[PDB]
């Protein structure tokens, strides 16, 4: 806020100014993989891959 | 408007700029805690991608972020795809509050 | 057109050999990381 | 051969068998609890108006309130030919450990889920309480299960409503990281290796963090013959005790105390084993638990089989179509009201050129003026003024809103009243009583009442641990359903008031009145009345 001194302030009122800033997001960060149905009889590698992805 | 002033004068004609990083140096970084924010959102399951995918949430540890774990299966080739996505953006809302420290900047 | 959906059966197959042959189901994780093969010893002489 | 493979194959068999019913029950829960626009799941749409003008929540609330006004609880009654007070000890124990808030909350949760989706459930567990124990420094409590449709996967080869013929059941628990750490602390698991199982929940609402850690507990019942040892009680008679229950602790202590082994027999009974399992390993294998039945009690709504496939349903399933149609029509009408041009005149610019300020909506002029002449065409053509038509709700929209509302009204009538649902709750309560009786006989110190006083006969091992002794003649009372009472004194007061409500004003009326005074609480005035009543009863003899 500004300020002004004195008793008489005719025509010396001031408006309100509120600035702003913008926020935005980037491209997603991914993990992506493919498996066949014969490779899921163990699942240990699958779970370890999920945790490593996190 | 002058209430927001932050420099004593303005940029006036041929004023020399000085580069302050004159050697390579790993940076030390200080800030006020509210200067860096991380705007994050789970990817909606109605997205054009993740179309035939079954999507659930996925809590990324340590940091307070949640991404999407989406999975799909294929019957022709008895296969499947896993996709872990994370949607976020790091925003510096108070760059005047963020700072950097450059030791050994001998010209 | 008039039509009835009773099936006219035409095949009656029988399975003696695969009924008599014993079925073996080894552990799946072991087969997965052993390339779907398993060894058995042979009676010693 | 692999225990993990066997447990898995069973679980996937049951989980595949119960797919459609579980999906419909979860959709019923979502519809009746969170939102009626199951659109967030997967539809590529925009931001339109979607309002929920509910017409089914009043019915669900009415049903739940009606069934809450009528509490139901187990009631143990002595069998035919047994001692007339054979069930008082069991009833007292049951009231003592089922008067808590946890038991009432479990029953209420199961009832609400039974009304809404079609299936609910609860669990009976045991623990070591050292401040206020029910018996043997132990307490049997009851715990709730939320979303039983997806969280309790019963045996697929079960054709009974209470699942008394089920042989295994897997219960799935999803918890946060701290929840997992405390679970591991409680069950002596390795908290570092985060477990993972079949996720029972679907991310259907814009929740941020739903859940990430899952585990299951596999209960299985085995019916086999085990050795039963016959002894000679040093007081009188011959008691029986299973070999496994005193295999090592007191097997040589009975002889020292005064019990002599008469005979050894084989008796068939059931034992229950729990396995804490994840998707890739077994953490606890076959831990024995108390009782002969699986400690999960299910409650059903409308239950049956279609073709070797289970179908259960509450009240919300058929109202979904009419409710969704009514929501859609009301949203369409709201769009009609919002985005539609209002009624205003159609003008040519030259018809009001220069007079445009008269028509802006003020009230400063006594009339409106229009231009009459055109310099190129002599005169402006004359045509009656036209006004944009007022918005109207289509006859189809009105007819279908009324029709869909009427359809929901006609189909959301459970029964005429919740008699069938309360009868299913009574079936579940009878199952709870059976399970609790088995667990009590396994862990509590049940005395035997002689007609010569209650005889509590037990012995302690060298490790200062008490090993209970219950004779095989334990099932002396059966299970029924009665009103819910918080204590045996309350039950006695209810019985005396009921008897007084049917005895005429004879001498038994005086007797029952004095009895009612005897069974009163204590302040000072009721203390005086009870003292007088006891004196009068003793004097009368």
């Amino acid at each position: 806020s500004p300020t002004q001194e004195g008793w008489d302030l005719t025509d010396k009122a001031t408006g309100l100014l509120e600035l702003n800033v913008a926020v935005n997001m980037g491209e997603p960060d991914n993990d992506f993989f493919q498996l066949r149905a014969d490779d899921l009889r163990d699942e240990t590698a699958y779970r370890r891959r999920i945790q490593s992805a996190a | 408007q002058r209430a927001y002033a932050n420099v004593n004068t303005s940029l006036a004609d041929a004023m020399a700029v000085n580069i302050l990083n004159v050697k390579d140096a790993r940076t030390n970084v200080f800030w006020a805690d509210d200067a860096i924010r991380i705007v994050s959102q789970p990817i909606p399951a109605n997205h054009e991608l993740f179309a035939g995918m079954k999507t659930t949430s996925f809590s990324i540890p340590d940091v307070g972020l949640n991404g999407i774990f989406a999975t799909q299966g294929d019957i022709s080739t008895l296969s499947g795809l896993c996709r872990i996505a994370l949607w976020y953006g790091v925003n510096a809302t108070r760059p005047e509050a963020i700072g950097v420290g450059l030791p050994g900047q001998t010209a | 057109t008039l039509a009835v959906d009773e099936i006219i059966e035409t095949i009656s197959a029988i399975t003696p050999m695969a009924q008599k042959a014993k079925k073996y189901t080894p552990p799946a994780a072991s087969m997965q990381r052993s390339s779907n093969t398993i060894w058995m010893p042979v009676e010693q002489e | 051969e692999n225990r993990l493979e066997s447990i898995l194959s069973r679980f996937d068999a049951d989980w595949t068998a119960s797919d459609e019913a579980r999906r419909e029950a979860k959709n019923d829960l979502f519809f009746s609890r969170v939102s009626q626009w199951d659109d967030w799941l997967s539809q590529y749409t925009t931001l339109q108006y979607r309002g929920q003008f509910d017409v089914v929540r009043p019915v669900v609330r009415k049903l739940v309130s009606e069934m809450r006004q009528n509490p139901i609880d187990v009631l143990y009654r002595p069998k035919d030919g047994a001692r007339p007070d054979a069930a008082d000890v069991l009833m007292g124990m049951y009231r003592t450990d089922m008067r808590h808030n946890t038991a009432k909350i479990a029953v209420n949760i199961a009832v609400r889920e039974q009304i809404e989706a079609g299936v609910g459930a609860w669990r009976l567990v045991t623990d070591y309480e050292d401040q206020s124990p029910t018996s043997n420094n132990q307490v049997i409590r009851r715990e709730p299960i939320h979303s039983a449709c997806s969280h309790v996967i019963w045996d697929s080869n079960s054709k009974l409503m209470d699942k008394s013929d089920a042989r295994h059941c897997t219960v799935i628990h999803s918890m946060s990281q701290n929840g997992w750490e405390d679970f591991a602390e409680k069950y002596d698991l390795d908290a570092d290796d985060i477990p993972s199982f079949q996720n029972p929940n679907d991310w259907v609402f814009p929740w941020l963090t739903q859940d990430t850690i899952q585990i299951a507990e596999f209960y299985e019942v085995v019916e086999k013959k085990e050795t039963a040892f016959i002894y000679q009680d040093p007081v009188t008679g011959e008691p029986v005790s299973y070999f496994k229950r005193d295999i090592k602790d007191v097997i040589d202590d009975l002889a020292d105390s005064g019990f002599i082994k008469i005979a050894e027999r084989q008796i068939k009974r059931r034992r229950v084993y729990k396995s804490i399992i994840t998707c890739t390993a077994v953490l606890k294998d076959k831990q024995l638990i108390a009782g002969e039945h699986i400690p999960i009690v299910p409650v059903f709504g409308e239950w049956g089989f279609v073709e070797d496939k289970e179908v259960y349903e509450g009240v919300v399933r058929l109202t979904k179509d009419g409710q969704r149609l009514r929501n859609m029509i009301m949203s369409f009408n709201a769009d009609i009201v919002a985005r539609t041009p209002k009624k205003k005149p159609f003008f040519w610019p030259e018809q009001i050129a220069g007079f445009e300020h008269m028509y802006d909506g003020n009230d400063d002029y006594p009339y409106y003026l229009l231009n009459r002449t055109d310099e190129n065409s002599g005169d402006l053509p004359t045509q009656p003024l036209a006004y944009y038509e007022n918005p109207e709700v289509p006859q189809a929209n009105a007819y279908m809103l009324e029709a869909a509302t009427s359809a929901v009204k006609e189909v959301a009538t459970l029964g005429v009243e919740t008699y069938v649902f309360q009868d299913n709750l009574a079936t579940a309560m009878r199952r709870d009583g059976e399970i609790y009786q088995s667990i009590v006989n396994d862990i509590y110190d049940v005395p035997r009442n002689v007609t010569i006083l209650m005889a509590e006969v037990v012995d302690l091992a060298t490790g200062e641990k008490q090993v209970l002794n219950d004779i095989r003649g334990r099932y002396e009372c059966y299970t029924d359903v009665g009103p819910s009472f918080q204590s045996m004194k309350q039950q006695n007061r209810a019985e005396i008031l009921e008897l007084l409500g049917k005895t005429p004003q004879g001498t038994p009326e005086y007797q029952l009145l004095l009895l009612q005074y005897f069974t009163l609480l204590d302040g000072k005035g009721v203390e005086m009345m009870r003292d007088y009543a006891n004196k009068q009863l003793i004097q009368m003899g």
